[PDB]
């Protein structure tokens, strides 16, 4: 897993994209690179011991979607360090650094049944106060919980479900 | 011509990278100019792509990264036969008795 | 775009003919002390006999996630990365 070795590359790519006000182009470029990493044949080549400046060039060849200077340079650095497989995580941490920079968040709302669209309005209004960030919502439905709602925002959760109330009563006794 | 480059030097151990066609075989002998003086390396391992790990047959001090390395396409080979009687030689078959060139006919 | 991206990737790979090995075939990528690492051999099975150039055999002992480690049953110094 590359959660840790991806942090420096995502941070460098984001700090560069900001200087040039191209964050969106960089995100799409990384999203394409992290896809070419997943192809059946390319994932074979990435594992075999090729010399870095050969693997990097064969990888560059498969992408005209990369602005020839700054995206290809990132590919060449990651290739020199032997980390092209880390791109699918560079993408996630780039999206994270962006969401932080623009003060945005994305809340999952899980319920036994879909909400009335006034509840959703008040939920978003409330969370945009719990968090400084402008919040999207993704409503989701799960009939294990049977009343109330779960609000999950990052690693924080608010366990408003009655299922939670029951399991939390059982353990008082 | 010289077709390899040093990429590490750690004590007596030197790593050299070649284009992936010309990788020397194990026990092949390489050569590099350690200053005004020649130095030969014996390949011990083929590891990874293009790179080859070697043991220096001499003083390792003074080696830079990026020196050109030329690969002799044969192991360390020494003079043999009647020409060597009464001479002193080092592991590379060079005379160390100051009586000059060996006069070998065969290696 | 999420589908035509994959399609374009497949197309462009076919253009530059980066290709996979045959399942019963592979390339040496490392040699040392009589042990070789082979890349490929998707169908190699633990304990199999692998046939090298020069009519010699190696025994596949380590089937790792990306390469096969095999010991050479004979003189090994003439093997080279690429065979």
């Amino acid at each position: 897993e590359f959660i840790t070795v991806a942090r420096p590359y995502a941070k460098a790519a984001f700090d560069f994209a900001v200087e040039h006000q191209s964050v969106e182009r960089w995100q799409d470029m990384l999203a394409f690179a992290a896809e070419v990493t997943k192809n059946e044949q390319m994932a074979e080549l990435l594992s075999g011991a090729l010399a870095p400046e050969t693997l990097a060039e064969s990888f560059i060849a498969v992408a005209g979607e990369q602005l020839d200077e700054n995206g290809q340079n990132l590919i060449r650095v990651m290739a020199e360090n032997g980390r092209l497989n880390a791109l699918p995580d560079v993408l996630e941490q780039f999206i994270h650094l962006r969401a932080v920079s623009e003060a945005t968040a994305e809340v999952d709302v899980i319920s036994a049944a879909a909400l009335s669209e006034q509840q959703l309005a008040k939920i978003s209004a409330a969370m945009e106060k719990r968090l400084s960030r402008k919040v999207k919502l993704n409503a989701k439905i799960d009939k294990s919980v049977m009343a109330g709602v779960i609000i999950r925002a990052g690693d924080m959760v608010i366990d408003g479900s009655v299922r939670g109330r029951l399991e939390r009563l059982a353990d008082v006794l | 011509m010289a077709t390899g480059k040093i990429v590490q030097v750690i004590g007596a151990v030197v790593d050299v990278e070649f284009p992936q066609d010309a990788v020397p075989r194990v026990y092949d002998a390489l050569e590099v100019q350690n200053g005004n003086e020649r130095l030969v390396l014996e390949v011990q391992q083929q590891l990874g792509g293009g790179i080859v790990r070697t043991i220096a047959m001499g003083s390792s001090d003074g080696l830079r990264r990026g020196l050109d390395v030329k690969d002799l396409e044969h192991p360390i080979e020494v003079p043999v036969g009647k020409a060597t009687l009464g001479r002193i030689m080092n592991v590379l078959g060079e005379p160390v008795d100051m009586k000059g060139e060996i006069g070998e006919e065969e290696r | 775009n999420s589908t035509e991206i994959s399609e374009l990737i497949k197309q462009r790979i076919a253009q530059f003919n980066v290709v996979s090995e045959a399942h019963n075939e592979g390339t040496i990528v490392s040699v040392s002390d009589g042990v070789i690492r082979i890349h490929g051999l998707a169908d190699c099975m633990q304990g199999e006999m692998i046939s090298l150039p020069g009519n010699r055999y190696a025994i596949a002992l380590n089937l790792e996630r990306d390469s096969v480690g095999a010991v050479v049953m004979g003189p090994y110094a003439d093997l080279a990365e690429g065979m």
